[PDB]
């Protein structure tokens, strides 16, 4: 019993050139429907067991063709399913969120295929086909009748697991710093059409919440971290339930200052104001409902906090400083995993697929797929998109199975990207291959950036100045817009505060020493400390001292040039004091601005490039308040991901939720500037 | 001689 | 069986020995037999006691015949760690120190029981601190029972130029610290505050401002204390960027994990810049630290066990729960060992779950084989226009001399409010007609100095309207060194003869209105205000005939929680007190609703100086941070005065003047 080749029929006289030429040009002398290997035939259409190398995995596949070529050798070739191992996420297969877990029988079907002998088939196997839509049981009794289900077809392209075959819409921002990203999704919104609120945001830091609430006067702000939210997120879950000289309760909370781990109100008692309030312990509170009971209703009612049902937008930055922190990944999935989104958008760095093989991105796309989420991730660029700065990082879109999922959107600048195109991701990234894109818009310049903007030096105590000037350039002139002009909306269709006006432009101040070091900085293209009396030169470029020229003293007494300038790189790095100009751009705007190693300083201005111009160098409308000391805003500012990005994705996804798009391409264009 | 910064 | 054996009677020269007998003895001997056993006097021995619970330990004073023909046995009491007033709360153990099943204090107290109640003889052998090695040892291996000490149920006492080293535990402002210093200053020994730890940053900056020398700590005691740990082993050995002059060092923090940090400096980098780095970091540049641990050490920046001389305590108390700050302040005087341990509370700690952290206190301090003492002592009769009663809490070494109470100089009369778990713990002077005690104080004498002020004075420093117009007032405007303040040694204090914090809370308009409109009367208090009435219990009902008055604001003349307080009544909230009179205890928080807080002249409340002056705060010192945390920060202190004269007893005791023991002790001028 040995037979080992094709069975024989029509060979279709020729459909099989008709069907698939590629062959026709591997090569075919013919082809079959059918095929006899050991005692059964398979017909096309039909799921089996392919064998892969010695060890390895056992591939699955729908046979395609069947067919003879030069050389002889009977062929099957039959496109591949797969596992969620043989994904870009394996190993990860063994996380569990909730009660989460990857179906052991479960697949992808992707379109790849391979050539093989028909000597290399282990078993036919029966692979069902499910669906979203289905009720208790219609899907049981499919899956229990099956060896293996597939409800979603995954593409290596951007680790895209996908499905097969006016308005609102809430937001939850945590990790939100000012919510650049949050406001420019809200911005993007407004195109598609959909109106995409931020109904919550929820930051540690409290400088970026008043910046934040500042800026979005109705949406609530919480001041805490996302384990303490999610606590606090389910107890009140179960006070909805139930309820559906202290005088008045203004507030609720999962105890921050690490108080006993307990829920907590805001307490105002007969006579006394807000400065004196406090936080106490629900048990602390008396049998009084009224308070309660009337606060948990009125609550619920203004949804001042959210129930799983309704969340219809969640976007985290987790910054994730196996698991040593980098928690806030897992913590965001937590979240996540709580409240059901029908979407899901996550910033990070690049690092996470480069750290230990992007263990965090593996994660947070095992996560989010084992909750059967549409996903899909991707690379993009802060300058594509027109910004004076080269700024990639990653983002994961989380689209439900009964939704259709965000593309990404197509490079709106010319600005060259050489991916920075780590290996299992090497595929994740947006930019046009070889396409002639023609986006002339060409590539941002600091120039073009901060331009129109009035002196300004190392003291400017104000935050709100005049320009007394008029937009120089088509950026700067897009930078000033009204609220409505450009859709910020939260303003209830009335003007937002601020208007016209000039907020934030101040840099730090520089203790004197550094303020006189950045005063004896020459004004030319290349400025740096190694223009200081006590020059230097050797194969480094390394800095040593000038002599025949000897130190100085400040009016302190301190010396012009701190040694650690002349230390850092070897000696050979050229960063210290140093100038830009108005034709360079900044590979990316950093949290912190201080003129000691990175050349943070205005072309002309003997200062350090202010907050403000920062924010325009991340694309922050001119409009956009930040608030605390001049450093934690800078920071503010730093930490933010790129306004205009946000934007675009804001508009992608805005579709995706009225569901206008096309299918099965991953990656968008824009219309006008969008 | 030296020591170095933390998050 | 229970027989008069020993011989014929004490002859008579008993009488003289024992005059009260003639429970009347009509007979004595020198010894008895009992079962048979046979005891003489001056024996140790087990009483039999009561039914079903535990046996009088006893030390036969007496033999004799009552005029019943019975026969009776006198004995002093020897107490068990139980039986004393820190009774139960024998359990706790404090950093492997406990109470020893064996172990006694001698009682002066005496009972007579019929023979037939002795059980059988103990051993009991005593023991001081000089024997020292084993010398002890030997002796508990061969006794029963043994005991170096005495209890007096009174203060519950078990009891047996020169500088002294000071540590302040949860010290604002140093009230204490200052008048403890004081005192001891009269005592004629120099008592300095080497270290202070407090959690507010601003009772941090008012100590700072008023004790340049001593080295404050804006941090919990905890923390304090396992700095203090690592401290003493790192000071054993003494050990990407260039570092420099390690300035600082500490254990825990804000969002610190548990461990040494060093505040950094690195070269040319400013004082912004400095950052605040953990041990392992700074691996790189030891040096740097040696260095800075060897300099530390020699100027004592921090306590090590031999060095901490007396410590003032305070640990609020708001079991387990909120009064973790007592275990935490017991176990620093566990790891430090000081000579004299003075601990400061409110009266609950006695009242609360029926005392358990009074003889918290108390046993931890004994187990630690500190001898110790307590009592209850009032503000007002030191010298102060008000009436504040606080616990304190005496403990010294065997190696020292046990302080003492010093008893009311002023004539404030105490009607014993004392909780009974301890009942005699008051200071006071019984009846004993020692009037040669001055007139308790009103609140005019104090401040009737005082330039006149309105609700907003935005001054911390202005000058004086006036000059002292009573003993008292000439007695708190004084330099520093007439007290002897010594915190800035030979020389002039800053701020001399300056008005500081002279400011009252700045009261929202409305407030400033209601107040405004009260009538400057004597009794003045809201009731005066337009909706007055009465009922058959008084509770203010607005008068069923007047409209709701509205003030130049939206506001009302707002009685609407004014009218409820003690369900009404409380003619205290909204109304002025005056110098006729006192402030039973001034408290943290200004605010006239229910507080009786107003200047009785001035419609403004009362300011912070004044609150200080009824708080014996020397003029000279001063205070930080915005006004209501002032207040706090006076609200909080130890009466300046009390502390004072606890600082002149602890001085004598420290120099070993003394006289034979008893609860309280005495002073001419001071
Ligand atoms: N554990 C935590 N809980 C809540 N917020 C946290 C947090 N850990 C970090 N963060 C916040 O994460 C923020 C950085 S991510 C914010 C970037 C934001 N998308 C924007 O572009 O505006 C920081 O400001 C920090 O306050
Ligand atoms: N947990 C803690 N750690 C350190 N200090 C504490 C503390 N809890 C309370 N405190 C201190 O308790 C002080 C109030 S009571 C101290 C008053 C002090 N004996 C005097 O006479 O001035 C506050 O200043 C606070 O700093």
């Amino acid at each position: 019993d040995h037979e080992p080749e094709f069975i024989g029929s029509p060979v279709a006289a020729d459909e099989a050139r008709s069907n698939w030429p590629k062959r026709y040009g591997l090569k075919a002398r013919c082809h079959y429907r059918s095929a006899k290997v050991d005692n059964v035939v398979y017909c096309l259409g039909d799921d089996v067991y392919v064998k892969a190398g010695e060890n390895e995995a056992d591939y699955i596949g729908r046979i395609t063709e069947f067919f003879e070529g030069t050389d002889q050798c009977h062929y099957f070739t039959c496109r591949w399913f797969f596992r969620a191992e043989d994904t870009v996420i394996n190993s990860l297969v063994s996380i569990s969120v909730d009660g989460h877990k990857h179906d052991p029988r479960r697949v992808f079907l992707s379109e790849e295929k391979n050539d093989n002998v028909l000597d290399c088939i282990i078993s036919k196997v029966k692979i069902v086909h499910v669906d979203p839509n289905m009720d208790p049981k219609a899907k049981a009794q499919l899956i229990e009748s099956c060896d293996l289900y597939y409800d979603m077809s995954y593409s290596v392209a951007y680790s895209t697991f996908a499905n097969i075959s006016t308005r609102t819409a809430t937001l939850l921002d945590l990790y939100s710093g000012c919510g650049g990203m949050s406001t420019g999704l809200c911005l993007g919104a407004a195109l598609s059409g959909l109106k995409l609120e931020t109904r919550w945001a929820v930051d540690f830091n409290s400088f970026a919440c008043q910046s934040l609430k500042y800026n979005h006067p109705q949406t609530e702000v919480r001041n805490e971290k996302a384990d303490e939210f999610l606590a606090l997120l389910k107890e009140w879950a179960v006070l909805c339930k139930k309820y559906v000289v202290v005088e008045k309760l203004v507030g609720i909370c999962y105890g921050g200052s690490d108080r006993e781990n307990g829920i907590y109100f805001k307490v105002q008692w007969e006579g006394y104001g807000p400065e004196e309030d406090t936080w106490e312990p629900i048990d602390n509170l008396s049998d009084c409902p009224q308070k309660i009971r009337e606060f948990v209703q009125e609550g619920h009612k203004r949804k001042i906090l959210p129930l799983p049902g309704d969340v219809d937008v969640i976007c985290g930055g987790p910054p994730c400083q196996k698991d040593e922190k980098n928690k806030q990944m897992v913590t965001f999935m937590d979240i996540v995993a709580y409240l059901k989104p029908k979407y899901v958008l996550m910033e990070n760095v690049v690092d996470i697929l480069k750290f230990a093989d992007g263990y965090l991105g593996k994660y947070a796309l095992s996560c989010l797929v084992a909750m059967k989420y549409q996903a899909r991730l991707g690379m993009m660029v802060a300058g594509c998109y027109g910004l004076p700065q080269f700024r990639m990082r990653v983002f994961l879109w989380g689209a439900l199975s009964s939704m259709v999922l965000p593309k990404y959107p197509l490079p709106t600048y010319d600005v060259v990207v050489r991916g920075g195109a780590p290996n299992a991701f090497s595929q994740c990234m947006v930019a046009y291959d070889e396409t002639q894109k023609p986006s002339l818009k060409k590539a941002l310049l600091l120039g073009d950036a901060i331009s129109d903007l009035p002196k300004v030096q190392n003291h400017q105590p104000n935050d709100v100045m005049e320009y007394g000037g008029s937009p120089k350039t088509e950026f700067q002139r897009y930078i000033r817009l009204s609220r409505k002009d450009m859709l910020d909306w939260s303003f209830g269709e009335g003007a937002g505060p601020d208007e016209g006006k000039l907020l934030d432009h101040q840099p730090l101040r520089l203790n004197n020493d550094d303020y006189e070091r950045v005063q004896q900085i020459p004004v030319k293209k290349g400025a740096n400390f190694r223009d200081l009396k006590g020059v230097r030169v050797g194969a480094n470029n390394i800095v040593e001292w000038d002599p025949e020229i000897e130190r100085v003293k400040l009016s302190s007494g301190k010396p012009l040039v701190p040694d650690y300038a002349m230390s850092f790189i070897k000696g050979k790095s050229l960063k210290p004091f140093g100038r830009l100009w108005w034709d360079e751009t900044v590979p990316t705007v950093v949290t912190r601005a201080e003129p000691h190693n990175q050349v943070i300083i205005h072309p002309t201005q003997a200062r350090v490039l202010t907050i403000r111009e920062n924010a325009r160098l991340q694309g922050f409308p001119d409009y956009y308040r930040l608030f605390g000391p001049i450093k934690e805003k800078y920071i503010q500012v730093g930490n933010a991901v790129a306004v205009p990005v946000a934007r675009a994705l804001g508009y992608c996804l805005g579709q995706a939720y009225l569901g206008e798009s096309e299918g099965s391409d991953p990656l968008y264009q824009l219309p006008p500037s969008f | 001689q030296t020591a170095r910064k933390s998050t």
